[PDB]
């Protein structure tokens, strides 16, 4: 089953914890512990706050550790960039088919949000060159959103 | 001055030189008296400032996009806030010699966070 | 240059602190302060002013550095957003005095606004006069001078209120009418001087001055004042608005009075 | 003669104070005199103040019976009306504003403290009661100055008012006139209780002789902003907050009906002094009308 | 300052250097009105001569507008570059002077424009010099003019300054009067009515000290 708040929380825990003792475990914990921090849009950037420091960068898995990054500066480019480019090990992971589409769709909400502030009528199909969907899929953003 | 960041700081010493009279004999004092009293710069005159520039005073980060080329088409929209109710986009790329949606898209970025 | 926007509570207070040092003295005395106001891009608006204690060594006056810092930090805490702007004091033409004075000033703020009140003047209007240090090149050295400014008088109704109730000093309908009344009054004898100004030229009695009859076609032209479609509906919004106020204040008193009626005949024709 | 007031004796202050004539008697002092920079001072702070209370103290001295107000600084305290003796909170910057003012000839000392009620009248809350018994026990002698900005610009009049208060446990003779006041229903229990614990001075107001060459100096480009100002923009937010509390009273008004004293009488007086004013609002409208749309060919 | 400097660098100056003196003065850029050097006697004597064309361009540029170069074109002489700006502008503070909300098909028509842009430009570049103030609206097209300066006028205009000032003057003693009227009815209206709740209260005084019998 998805629900994981459980496991969300243990996630910082289990990141000292069983870092020394889970090494089978260690290449996918670090894969994980962004998803927490991840999901609910504040935490800046965890690439550099906890003793991960020796870790840090992985020559394979890159575009990973820059994807909390596109995710704080809302840049939909950067996102969609990576996830084609590197397709297959970003998106490989199970975990990852729960959540993508919960990730993918947090970016496009702020992105509407600050795109609509200056506007008193705009047009739908201008709005759907910005976030690249077509228009039947920002209307039913917009109607989930209005409501 | 005229090359420095937006600011009240650089307004003060922009009035300063305006208060001065040894600088209307200047070729600059043409666009310093369009910078402090909120005009309009054409493109001629923004032409010959950067003619008479420095090398290392044309600074143009990134791509292009000269920084003074910038500031002079935020300070051109601002200031045609003052002389019009309500511009069209085709008539507003043509006041700042921009494409039309470079237009909206400046005119967008200004409203949004204080500057409009 | 700038355009400069007074208030009556700096005059006020320049008054009061010429009066106190007099009074104190027993002969009348040069006093100095400082004026506190906003400023948006060219628009400088003076709004209130403090005292500043000054010390006049040999044939030249000082002000005490420390003092107007203690003063800064004084009022930075009641009013934030306000800001230092400038000086006065009272006397006559602009004296040496004066520019030295607003050298040391000048040392504090870049742009120093310079105030100078007339207590003992002989014209018809008011002694304020506002100046800007403008510097210059001359005979091989730098001369500093002064510009005069023209200022406004700033717009509150609290302060006009209280402005109005301090200078009067002694039906509800018939004590509005009358602050209206002597508005009006000096309107009109204002027109009317203006008036017999262009007749006499026309007729014959002064020189033909041409930037008069100029500035006079221009005030004619200004009339009426914004007619336009859109005013006369706004202004009748305003007037239905009060109406329809009017009208349920009237039906309120009509049910009081109703109810008294009503309470004074079930005591007469009571029957039961 | 004039200005005579504005002279300052040290050694007469100090025979007075020393003196203590008002220890004897509790309605000594009757007359309230004021100077106009200090009215008008108090009048800008209140109105900067927006809907919140202010508070400041002010400056003076004693001449007879007289409490004669020769200036006023306001004070850095922040939630009055509901903390008992603020300005202590700022009590520090007390010494250090007139520590100052001693020094640039303002020798006055100071003689009371002044608030702002703004929309809700002039008077004396529970809270107000006690500051000033506590005052008057340890600062005689000392007034309480109560100040209406939003009410002041509404009727065009200045709203102020200078009241003392009562010893603890003194009964005050009869004294009940009570002139109306209007007051909105979430504070009408405060007036109700603390009513008969203070008594208000007789205010009058002064200038000097310079201030009134200025002021008739300063009725020249003046006039301009008397006709050139429109009320009705001004106070439309407060004449909708009085609609809402009258619409509440009547609530009350014929609750009583249907059965704290004829309160049909009261809500009627309120409707008629907010409809006074929102026609007032408009004669002046009507009159700019007149005068400046109607010259045309 | 610049018309009074040219009059007395035209002191005694006649004939081809009084029109080129005349020339400059209709191009010299700040110079909008042209009333005290048409006063100048050797200025009006042109009228008697070969000269009278110049004097003809000064008073067309003193109290005419652009369309009046429509029809004496031929007989005016060539117009410059900035005297042509200079005229237009004039026209815009002609037709200010009249409404206040001036159609854009006006300004085109008169002005002689085929463009809304030049148009803009024009009329922005008139309002840099000071001499009219306004916005312009574009979805309604229309310049709505908040202020403009007062140009040249005649010895017969100053009876219509007469004529539109004796209006206001008496709107004001009109408006005063009725604001005393309304001052005194409604003091007698305070009066008549607190009189009349009196003797009610006397009366009813009266009626309960002649009950005790
Ligand atoms: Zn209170």
């Amino acid at each position: 089953e998805g629900e994981f708040e459980k496991a969300h929380t243990d996630f910082f825990e289990a990141f000292k914890n069983y870092d020394e003792s889970g090494s089978p475990r260690r290449t996918t914990c670090l894969k994980y512990l962004v998803l927490a921090n991840m999901l609910m849009k504040s935490g800046i950037n965890p690439f550099d706050s906890q003793e991960a420091k020796p870790y840090k960068n992985d020559p394979e898995i890159l575009a990973m550790t820059n994807l909390v990054s596109a995710y704080q500066n809302n840049d939909i480019t950067e996102f969609e960039k990576i996830l084609k480019t590197n397709h297959s090990n970003i998106m490989d992971d199970p975990f990852i088919r729960e959540h993508i589409e919960e990730l993918l769709r947090n970016i496009r909400t702020q992105v509407l949000i600050k795109l609509i502030k200056p506007y008193t009528r705009i047009h739908i199909p201008f709005i759907s060159k910005e976030l690249n969907i077509d228009v039947a899929d920002v209307e039913s953003l917009l109607v989930q959103c209005i409501l | 001055t005229i090359l420095a960041s937006a600011g009240q700081q650089r307004s003060r010493m922009l009035a300063t030189l305006f208060k001065d009279e040894r600088c209307q004999q200047l070729a600059a004092y043409g666009i310093l008296e369009k910078m402090y009293l909120d005009r309009i710069i054409r493109g001629n005159q923004l032409q010959e400032f950067a003619a008479m520039l420095m090398p290392h005073q044309k600074a143009t980060t990134a791509d292009g996009s000269s920084i003074l080329d910038r500031a002079v088409i935020e300070h051109n929209l601002l200031s045609a806030s003052k002389l019009y109710n309500n511009i069209t986009f085709e008539e507003l790329g043509a006041l700042l010699e921009i494409p039309a949606a470079k237009a909206e898209k400046i005119a967008s970025q200004m409203i949004t966070e204080g500057r409009m | 240059s700038v355009s400069v926007a007074l208030h009556p509570l700096v005059i006020l207070n320049i008054s009061d602190h010429w009066i106190r040092m007099r009074s104190q003295e027993g002969r009348p005395v040069q006093v100095i302060g400082a004026l506190i106001g906003k400023q948006e891009g060219r628009n400088i608006e003076v709004m209130n002013s403090f005292e500043l204690l000054s010390h006049t060594v040999e044939e030249k006056i000082i002000i005490d550095k420390e003092y107007y810092y203690t003063k800064e930090e004084q009022f930075k805490q009641v009013f934030k957003e306000l800001e230092f702007l400038g000086w006065y004091t009272t006397g006559g033409p602009p004296d040496p005095s004066d520019i030295h004075v607003h050298k040391q000033v000048c040392e504090i703020i870049e742009s120093p606004l310079f105030l100078k009140l007339n207590p003992m003047t002989k014209h018809t209007d008011l002694p304020v006069s506002v100046f800007e240090s403008v510097i210059d090149i001359i005979n091989g050295e730098a001369t500093m001078l002064f510009a005069e400014l023209t200022y406004t008088l700033a717009t509150e109704e609290a302060e006009r209120i209280g402005v109005d109730h301090v200078a009067r000093m002694t039906s509800t309908v018939a004590e509005h009418l009358i602050a209206q009344h002597s508005a009006i009054k000096m309107l009109h004898s204002r027109v009317k001087l203006i008036l017999e100004y262009v007749k006499a030229s026309e007729a014959g009695e002064v020189p033909f001055n041409h930037e008069i009859l100029r500035e006079a076609y221009a005030l004619c032209h200004c009339l009426p004042v914004l007619s336009t479609d859109k005013f006369k509906t706004d202004f009748y919004d305003q007037c239905n608005d009060v109406g329809l106020m009017a009208y349920l204040g009237t039906i309120t008193k009509t049910c009081n009075t109703m109810n008294q009626f009503v309470n004074k005949f079930n005591v007469l024709y009571d029957r039961q | 003669s004039i200005d005579e007031i504005y002279k300052y004796d040290k050694k007469q202050q100090q025979e007075i104070l020393a003196a203590k004539p008002w220890t004897k008697d509790h309605h000594y002092f009757k007359y309230c005199k004021i100077s106009a920079l200090a009215l008008l001072k108090m009048v800008m702070h209140a109105r900067s103040g927006g809907n919140l209370e202010v508070m400041g103290l002010m400056l003076g001295k004693v001449d007879g019976e007289t409490m004669i107000i020769m200036d006023s600084f306001a004070l850095p305290v922040e939630g009055t009306e509901t903390r008992v003796n603020a300005q202590a909170a700022a009590y520090e910057y007390m010494a250090a504003y007139i520590e100052n003012a001693k020094q640039v000839g303002r020798l006055e000392n100071a003689i009371g403290w002044y608030h702002s009620h703004p929309g809700y009248g002039c008077w004396l809350s529970g809270i107000d009661v006690s500051t000033q018994m506590l005052n008057q026990q340890f600062q005689e002698p000392f007034v309480a100055v109560v100040i209406d900005p939003t009410r002041t610009i509404s009727a065009g009049k200045v709203n102020l008012g200078a009241f003392r208060t009562y010893p603890k446990g003194y009964k005050p003779p009869d004294e009940g006139p009570s002139e109306y006041q209007t007051i909105p229903l979430n504070k009408i229990e405060d007036f109700g209780v603390h009513c008969k614990q203070y008594y208000a001075l007789e205010v009058s107001y002064f200038k000097s002789s310079l201030d009134r060459k200025l002021l008739e100096l300063l009725w020249n480009k003046y006039w301009v902003n008397t006709l050139s100002s429109s009320s009705l923009l001004t106070n439309a937010d407060y004449t909708t907050g009085q609609v809402f509390d009258l619409s509440e009273k009547l609530e009350q008004s014929e609750a009583q009906l249907g059965r704290s004293e004829d309160k049909l009488a009261k809500a009627t007086r309120d409707s008629c002094k907010t409809t006074i004013e929102a026609i007032h609002g408009l004669m002046s409208q009507v009159i700019k009308d007149k005068l400046f749309n109607q010259i045309n060919i | 300052n610049l018309l009074e400097q040219f009059i007395l660098l035209a002191k005694g100056t006649s004939g081809s250097a009084l029109t080129a003196l005349i020339s400059q003065v209709l191009e010299a850029p700040g110079v909008y009105v042209f009333g005290e050097l048409l006063e100048l006697a050797n200025v009006q004597e042109l009228a008697e001569g070969a000269n009278a064309a110049y004097l003809q361009l000064l008073n067309l540029f003193a109290y005419g507008t652009y369309p009046d170069y429509i029809a004496n074109k031929e007989s005016l002489p060539e117009l410059s570059t900035a005297q042509q700006n200079k005229l237009k502008h004039l026209t815009i503070v002609s037709l200010a002077s009249r409404m206040k909300c001036i159609p854009y098909s006006v300004l085109l028509k008169d002005l002689e424009m085929r463009n809304l842009r030049e148009l803009e430009d024009l009329i922005i570049e008139a309002v840099y010099t000071d001499i009219i103030q306004g916005k312009l609206d574009q979805r309604n097209q229309l310049l709505e003019v908040d202020f403009c300066i007062g140009r040249d006028i005649r010895k017969k205009d100053i009876n219509n300054i007469v004529k539109t000032l004796h209006e206001w003057c008496d709107g004001c003693e009109a408006v005063l009067l009725g604001i005393e009227q309304q001052v005194l009815r409604a003091n007698q209206y305070k009066e008549n009515h607190n009189r009349t709740q009196q003797q009610v209260e006397a009366e009813v005084t009266n009626i309960k000290k002649t009950l005790k019998a």
